[PDB]
DNA sequence: GATCTGGCCTGTCTTA
C-alpha cells in the first residue's frame, strides 16, 4: 500500500476509461484506446512502460497473419496457459457504440531488441452463442487434464424487437446463464443454475483449478449491490461437463473493482464503487484455502485528498500485484497514479 | 407611424435644438446653438507632414448636451 | 448618457490627450459659470458641479500622472508607501488634490533644489507626468470587490496547501491546489472554473456556506476559525462600501466600521504573516484607511461607482 | 548611398515620428520618446548605438542640478560650440506646445557612462509664441554667435481659438528672431522678402548666413521651390539683418539634412506632393558666398520604401542618417534603415 | 587574478 504519481508522455488522450492491461513475461501492453487508431500506431496495442514514476506509451505491430481487431471499452480478459501463453478477448464494445461477439485470442509470435510481434487470430462459436455484451467476465477451468472456460452474464441492449429510437441506448442485463466455451473446438453450451436468481454485471470473478469465485457486482433490474458471493464448482469428466453453485457467507458489496494477485493462492482487491454517490475506500484481502474462502480489511492506503473527493475513478492491474489507476482532471484531462502492494 | 414621421420626430430629442444662454459668456467657446454631432478630431491635422493619424471619433457638444439632458428630465424636476 | 465614440487605444497618451483636450477645456470653462434656459414657459438658473468618479485605477494612474500601480506609492488618495501601508493598515487620511499634482509636477520638472532622482521622486512622491483631468479621490466599489475576490481566492488555495507548514512549493503543487479548489467550488457551489475574475462569481463567492466548503479541505482546525472571522469581519464591512446610502440603511456597520477594520488589519497581522508580510495589495489598503472619510465627506460609496459605463 | 537593415530591440514601442537624435563625441543619444517616461528611464534619454547591423537602446541619467525636460515631438535642435545642444518647442505628450528654451551638455563622463547637465534658459524680450516644426541656428559674425529662429505652426490665438476647431493649427509669422544665449533676450526683425509662412523646411548654416530650403504653406497648401539667403552681421551697435532671394530651389518638405565632408551637405527624404514622395537625393555644395545644388545618383531603394506612404528620419551626424517605416499592426509597428553618405 | 560591480535577465506582483 503506496501510492505513487505517475507522470506521462504525450499521447495522454488515448486512454479512455475501460482500457485493458495484458502482461506478457513482466511486459505490461496497453489496449483499448479512445477512438479509431490514426496512423501513429495501426494496431492499438502500445507497450505500457513505467520509468522513474514517468509513463511512455509506444506503437507496437502485429505479425503478417494477424486480423485488426477494434478496440473495445468493456471487454472480458483472462488468462489462458494450455503450449503458449495467450489472452482471451471476448464482448466489448466498438467506438461506434456496437457490441462485439466475435472472440480474439492475442499471442507473441516473435521479439528481437525488446521489439515483440503479436498474433490476433480470430475465433467463431458455435452452438449456444452468448448475445454480445460487456461489463462480464470470463475465466478458464482446469479439470482432469483438460481446459474449459466460464462466462458469466453481463449486460447489453435491448433485444432486436423491442429496441426502440427512442430508448435506442437502453442497457438491461443478461440472463443468469453460465456459458461454458472450449477454446480448442469452439462449441459453446448454455447452462441454467436455480441458484443464479437475478443478473449480474461489473462483477469479479477469481479462477482456481475447477471453481470460479464471484465475488460482490452490480445488479440493474433492481438497483442493488447484493453482498453475496458464489462458488461455481465443474467437473469435466470424458461425457458431458456438469456444473454446480452454492452460495456463501461473508459477501462483499462493490462494483467495478480491480482485482489482482499478490502471492500463490492469495488475492487482493481494492476498492470499487460501493453505492452511487458513495465510493469505497478501503482494500480487502482474499485468501485461498483447499475448499475454503477468507476475507479481510487491510490497512487503508494514503489517499490523497484529490482521491478523497473524486467522483469518478477507474483502472486495471498490471500484474506484479500493482494498480495504475486514473483521476479525472478539468478542461491534463486526466490524473493517473499507482499503487503498490508487495 | 411611418419611418420618416419617426425620422422627424427623433429631432426633438437630440441635442441642438433648444435654445440657451450662458449669462457669463463661456471662454474659448462658440455662443452657436445648434451643432449637432460635432468631429470627434476637432479640427485635427490630418496630413503627410504632421504626427500620423489613425483614429475616428464623433461627440456632441458639452453644454448643448447639458441642456438637452435637463429639458429630458423637465416633468420630473 | 454617451458623449463621446473614439477607436483609440487606451494606454496611447497621445491620441487620447488630443480628442479629450476639448471637453476638459469647455468642462473646466463652464464650472465657473450659470445656465439659464425656459422651461415651462419660465426662464430658470442652474449651477453645475461636476465630480469624476467612475474611472478604474489605471486611468485614474495616466490621467493623474502618477505611475502604474506596482510601484510603492500605492494609494492615490493618501501618499504613503508599500512599507508603510503594509505597517499600519489603519490610520491614512488622505492629501491629495489635483492643483497638488500639479504643484508636484511642476517641483519634478524644475528641481529647484537641486537632488538626485531618488531625492526628488521622494520629494514629489512619484509624480512624473502632467495632469490633464481633475478627479475627485475616490474608491471603484465594483473593481474593489473584484480584486477582494481574487485576493481572498489566492488566500484559499496557499491554506489548502498550508503555506503556514511548507513555505517552499513547486509549481505542479500550485497547479494541483488551484485544480482542487475549482473541482470542489464546481462540485458543492455550481460554480464553473473562470480565467480571471468575474462580478457574479465575485458576489457568489463571498459567503459563509463557501467558507463552509472550502474547510472540507483543510484538516487543520484552527485555520477553519481564523477563515471563519476573517469572512465575517469582511463581511460586516462589505454593505458600508457598497450601499447606496448606510446611513439610513445600516447605521451600526456605519459605527462600528473602524472597529471591525482596525481587527481585520490586526488578524491578517498575526495569522497571515506567510503572505501579508511587509506587503499590501492596493484595494485592501483603500478598505482599511479610506472608507470612514469618504463616507463622511460624500456621504455614500457605490452609488458614484463604475458600473453604469461597463 | 548604401542601405541597411537594422534591428531593434525589445523597447521598439519608444520610438514615434519626430524623435531627435543628438551627438556627442561620435556618440548618439536618443531623445523624444513615445508617452511619458517610466520607471525603465525617468530622463528619457538613450544611448542610440549600433552593433553589427543590430540596435539596442540603454538608458542615461542626469547630474544633480539638471532638469528633468519633457518629451518633445517637434523640437528645433540646434548644434553649438564645451560642445552643447539647444532644444526650442515641440509638442509635449499633453498636446502643449512648450514656450520654454533648453540647453543638453555632458557634465561626467567614463567607461562609456555620460551624464547629462540639462539647463532651462529665460528668454525674455520678442519671445517667439510656442511652436513645432521650425528651426534654429547659430551664426557667427565678428567673435559672438547668435541664434536664428524662423517659421514654425501653432494653435490659434487664446482669443481666436474653439474648442469646435480645438487642434486647428496655422503657419506663423515670417519674422526671423535673433537669441542671445548670454543674456538671454530675443529681438524680433520683419522683412520684405518673406510673406508666407514656413514650416517643415531645411536651415543650412555657416559663418554668418543661413539657408532656408523648401518646406510647406499651410495659407496656400503649396511646395514652393525657394533658395534664401540671410546674411546677419553683428556689428558693435545693433545687428542688422538682410535677406535675398536665390534662384534653383527644391520642392520639398521634412527633409533629412546631414553633412558627409564640411563645405558640402546632402539632402535626402521628403515629400514633393500629398501623395507623392521625394525618392531622389541632392547634392549642396558651399564656398565663400556661392551655392551649389546638385543630383547624384540615387540609392538602391527596396520594395519597401517604394510603395510606403510615409517615413520619417534624422541626421545620426556622422555622415550616416536614421531612417524608419511604417508596418503591420496586432507584430512589428515599424521598420527601421540606416544609410550611409561617404 | 580572484573581487566585487554593472548591467541584463526574469519570475512575481499589481492593476486591467
Ligand atoms: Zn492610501
Amino acid at each position: 500500500m503506496s501510492l505513487q504519481m505517475v507522470t506521462v508522455g504525450h499521447n495522454i488522450a488515448l486512454i479512455q476509461p475501460g482500457f485493458s492491461l495484458m502482461n506478457f513475461d513482466g511486459q505490461v501492453f496497453f489496449f483499448g484506446q479512445k477512438g479509431w487508431p490514426k496512423r501513429s500506431c495501426p494496431t492499438g496495442v502500445f507497450h505500457f512502460d513505467i520509468k522513474q514514476n514517468h509513463l511512455k506509451l509506444k506503437p507496437a505491430i502485429f505479425s503478417k497473419d494477424s486480423c485488426y481487431l477494434p478496440p473495445l471499452r468493456y471487454p472480458a480478459t483472462c488468462s489462458y496457459k494450455g503450449d503458449k501463453h495467450q489472452y482471451i478477448i471476448h464482448g466489448g464494445k466498438t467506438p461506434n457504440n456496437e457490441l462485439s461477439d466475435k472472440i480474439y485470442i492475442m499471442s507473441v509470435a516473435c521479439k528481437n531488441n525488446k521489439k515483440v510481434t503479436f498474433r490476433c487470430t480470430e475465433k467463431d462459436l458455435v452452438g449456444d452463442v452468448p448475445e454480445p455484451r460487456y461489463g462480464h467476465s470470463i475465466d478458464v477451468v482446469y479439470s482432469r487434464g483438460k481446459s474449459m472456460g466460464v462466462l458469466f452474464g453481463g449486460r447489453s441492449y435491448m433485444p432486436s424487437t423491442q429496441r426502440t429510437t427512442e430508448k435506442w441506448n437502453s442497457v438491461a442485463d443478461c440472463l443468469p446463464h453460465v456459458f461454458l466455451i472450449d477454446f480448442e473446438f469452439g462449441c459453446a453450451t448454455s447452462y441454467i443454475l436455480p441458484e443464479l436468481q437475478d443478473g449480474l454485471s461489473f462483477h469479479v470473478s477469481i479462477a482456481r483449478n475447477d471453481t470460479v469465485y464471484i465475488l460482490g457486482g452490480h445488479s440493474l433490474a433492481s438497483n442493488i449491490r447484493p453482498a453475496n458471493l458464489y462458488r461455481i464448482r465443474v467437473d469435466l469428466p470424458l461425457g458431458t461437463p456438469a456444473v454446480n453453485c452454492t452460495v456463501l457467507p461473508g459477501g462483499i458489496s462493490v462494483s467495478s473493482a480491480i482485482l489482482t494477485q499478490t502471492n500463490n493462492d492469495e488475492f487482493v482487491i481494492v476498492g470499487g464503487y460501493q453505492l452511487e454517490n458513495q465510493k469505497r475506500m478501503v482494500c480487502s484481502l482474499v485468501s485461498l484455502g483447499d475448499n475454503t474462502i477468507e476475507i479481510s480489511e487491510m490497512e487503508t492506503p494514503d489517499w490523497t485528498s484529490d482521491i478523497k473527493h473524486s467522483k469518478i475513478w477507474f483502472g486495471s492491474n498490471m500484474g506484479n500485484g500493482t494498480i495504475f489507476l486514473g483521476i479525472p482532471g478539468d478542461n491534463e484531462a486526466f490524473y493517473f497514479y499507482t499503487l503498490r502492494c508487495s | 407611424q411611418p419611418l420618416h414621421a419617426l425620422r422627424n420626430a427623433e429631432k426633438v430629442l437630440l441635442p441642438g435644438y433648444h435654445p440657451f444662454e450662458w449669462q457669463p459668456p463661456l471662454k474659448n467657446v462658440s455662443s452657436r446653438t445648434d451643432v449637432g454631432i460635432i468631429d470627434g478630431l476637432s479640427g485635427l491635422a490630418s496630413s503627410v507632414d504632421e504626427y500620423p493619424v489613425d483614429t475616428i471619433a464623433k461627440r456632441f457638444r458639452y453644454d448643448s448636451a447639458l441642456v438637452s439632458a435637463l429639458m429630458d428630465m423637465e416633468e420630473d424636476i | 448618457k454617451p458623449l463621446c465614440l473614439m477607436l483609440a487605444d487606451e494606454s496611447d497618451h497621445e491620441t487620447l490627450t488630443a480628442i479629450l483636450s476639448p471637453l476638459i477645456a469647455e468642462r473646466e470653462a463652464m464650472k465657473s459659470s450659470e445656465l439659464t434656459l425656459e422651461m415651462g414657459g419660465i426662464p430658470r438658473t442652474f449651477k453645475f458641479i461636476f465630480r469624476g468618479t467612475g474611472y478604474d485605477e489605471k486611468l485614474v494612474r495616466e490621467v493623474e500622472g502618477l505611475e502604474a500601480s506596482g510601484s510603492v506609492y500605492i494609494c492615490t488618495l493618501c501618499d504613503t508607501t508599500r512599507l508603510e501601508a503594509s505597517q499600519n493598515l489603519v490610520f491614512h487620511s488622505i492629501t491629495r488634490s489635483h492643483a497638488e499634482n500639479l504643484q508636484r509636477y511642476e517641483v519634478w520638472r524644475s528641481n529647484p533644489y537641486h537632488e538626485s532622482v531618488e531625492e526628488l521622486r521622494d520629494r514629489v512622491k512619484g509624480v512624473s507626468a502632467k495632469p490633464f483631468i481633475e478627479t475627485v479621490p475616490s474608491i471603484d466599489a465594483l473593481h474593489c470587490d473584484i480584486g477582494n475576490a481574487a485576493e481572498f481566492y489566492k488566500i484559499f488555495q496557499l491554506e489548502i496547501g498550508e503555506v503556514y507548514k511548507h513555505p517552499n512549493a513547486s509549481k505542479e503543487e500550485r497547479k494541483r491546489w488551484q485544480a482542487t479548489l475549482d473541482k470542489h467550488l464546481r462540485k458543492r457551489m455550481n460554480l464553473k472554473p473562470i480565467m480571471r475574475m468575474n462580478g457574479n462569481f465575485a458576489r457568489k463567492l463571498m459567503t459563509q456556506e463557501t467558507v463552509d466548503a472550502v474547510c472540507e479541505l483543510i484538516p487543520s482546525e484552527e485555520r477553519h476559525e481564523a477563515l471563519r472571522e476573517l469572512m465575517d469581519l469582511y463581511l460586516k464591512m462589505k454593505p458600508v462600501w457598497r450601499s447606496s446610502c448606510p446611513a439610513k440603511e445600516c447605521p451600526e456597520s456605519l459605527c462600528q466600521y473602524s472597529f471591525n477594520s482596525q481587527r481585520f488589519a490586526e488578524l491578517l497581522s498575526t495569522k497571515f504573516k506567510y503572505r501579508y508580510e511587509g506587503k499590501i495589495t492596493n484595494y485592501f489598503h483603500k478598505t482599511l484607511a479610506h472608507v470612514p472619510e469618504i463616507i463622511e465627506r460624500d456621504g455614500s460609496i457605490g452609488a458614484w461607482a463604475s458600473e453604469g459605463n461597463q
